[PDB]
């Protein structure tokens, strides 16, 4: 960095680093913090995490896999790690248990730069639009389970239907993931990602069944898949 | 249209509702049906209807 300007920094499990510091904290002879963690969790994280940054002399792009223990996003490691991230995408087991294998929870996952002035209005409105209807769906999820679909208004009925399309258009096969799954990979333009979701939300691709959207690239793939089935 | 739930549904999905009766609940009567039926009948008399169906379970 302090010479050449543009570097990438990938780190597997910053947690494994904090976790290491915990196995030791006992023997280092300091009292235990909350949940048996070190009292120095706040700093041990910050020191390392504060090191990664864009200098005047050169910037650093960096993604890193922060593990969350026992699925608890309230567990200290994740809880404190959050503040140190520009963009924070989170994968939930519930979304995986379905079949969506970029298992990102599009609701609890956010970025500090999902800003209209930054990413243009079309991207923003589309992002928050997709976010909303997907959240409105989570609310209806309760009454559906107890009283069935036939109890929704014709409008809310359409809300869940459109949402469930989005919910599985979020999915797509990764190249690296071909090894253990027959599905060949795909790569979607940031341009297409907007075209499709904006599109589904407008109500264009309704007629198509849900499976048409599950595990495909651009929307024009969802279309062609609808033909086969 | 006969009954609230049908009036609401076709109010949403769209349709040409020429007349309606609602709120009979657990006490239906011949009296309250005379209205809507008279309308549909009259349409048949005037040639504005060539068939007339009942739709129920």
């Amino acid at each position: 960095r302090d010479e050449g300007r543009d570097v990438l920094l990938f780190v597997d499990n910053i947690y494994r680093y904090t976790l290491a510091g915990t196995e030791v904290s006992a023997l280092l002879g300091r009292m235990p913090s909350a949940v048996g963690y070190q009292p120095t969790l706040a700093e041990e994280m910050g020191v390392l995490q504060e090191r990664i940054t864009s200098t005047k002399t050169g910037s650093i792009t960096s993604v890193q896999a922060v593990y969350v223990p026992a699925d608890d996003l309230t567990d200290p490691s994740p809880a404190t790690t959050f503040a140190h991230l520009d963009a924070t995408v989170v994968l939930s087991r519930q979304i995986a248990s379905l079949g969506i294998y970029p298992a990102v929870d599009p609701l609890d996952s956010t970025s500090r730069q999902l800003d209209p002035l930054v990413v243009g209005q079309e991207h923003y409105d589309t992002a928050r639009g997709v976010q909303s209807i997907l959240q409105r769906y989570q609310e209806l999820k309760d009454i559906i389970a107890i009283l069935g679909m036939d109890e929704l208004s014709e409008e809310d009925k359409l809300v869940v239907a459109r949402a469930r399309k989005i919910q599985r258009f979020l999915s797509q096969p990764f190249f690296v993931a071909e090894v253990f799954t027959g599905s060949p990979g795909k790569y979607v333009s940031l341009k297409d990602t907007i075209r499709g979701f904006k599109g589904i939300m407008e109500g264009e691709y309704d007629h198509l069944p849900e499976q048409a959207f599950y595990m495909v690239g651009s929307i024009e793939e969802a279309v062609e898949k609808a033909k086969k089935l | 249209m006969i009954g609230s739930k049908g009036v609401s549904f076709f109010n949403s999905v769209g349709g040409n509702v020429v007349a309606q009766v609602t709120g009979m609940g657990d006490n239906p009567s011949l009296s309250e049906l005379i209205g809507p039926v008279k309308v549909m009948l009259q349409a048949y008399d005037e040639g504005r209807l060539d068939k007339l169906y009942i739709v129920s379970n």
